[PDB]
């Protein structure tokens, strides 16, 4: 286990725009060893990558192609972390 | 359609 | 990393 | 089940090549109503699409980036059809 020791936060968990990279961070320092899985589900395909953060958290960026409501899940050892899944409204680009 | 994408990495202390 | 892509369509007769 | 009345078959359930569209067909005619889910899981990102085939089956094409073993899932109403997941060895071109 250890999912309860993981926290995720950032703009990409609150709102996104179609085609614009949406970014958030995952606090992993306390969780120990395990599989950290990020998933995006919704009306269009998503591309997800892991990134560096200065603060030592694990950075995530994703891009979706169409507006709509998407669900972003973050699981650790196949267990939802607190507040996952996140419902993220994705708007047409401004 | 309904689309899902996932990526999974290993964390090691 | 391990990657997963999925696509779900609704089948309707 | 209902997923037990679904069948899938084609080169893309047997073997594939990185960068090369891998194709198979799903016979859906007698599962009735429900959600047909195809998933590809493995060492790189998969692009997946559907085509309505002229023979009346549901066509599927996928492309993956890297060689390795991939699991191709075909589920009907969250249940694996017979022989799913398909383990597909993927060669480099
Ligand atoms: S987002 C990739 C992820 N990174 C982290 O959890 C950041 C860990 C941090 N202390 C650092 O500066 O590296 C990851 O895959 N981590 C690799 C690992 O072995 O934990
Ligand atoms: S591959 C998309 C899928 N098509 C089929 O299952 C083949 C349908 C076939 N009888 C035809 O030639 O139309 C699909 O999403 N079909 C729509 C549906 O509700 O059946």
């Amino acid at each position: 286990g250890g999912a309860h020791k993981v926290r995720a936060g950032g703009p990409g968990l609150e709102r996104a725009e179609a085609g614009v990279p949406a970014e958030f961070s995952i606090w992993t320092r306390e969780a120990g060893a395990g599989g950290l899985a990020i998933a995006v589900e919704g009306p269009s395909k998503a591309e997800i990558s892991f990134e560096d953060r200065k603060d030592g958290s694990c950075g995530v960026a994703y891009v979706v192609q169409e507006p709509g409501d998407y669900e972003v899940s973050v699981k650790f050892n196949e267990e939802h972390i607190p507040d996952s899944p996140f419902v993220v409204p994705v708007a047409s680009p401004s | 359609p309904l689309y899902k994408s996932a990526i999974t990495t290993t964390i090691n202390p």
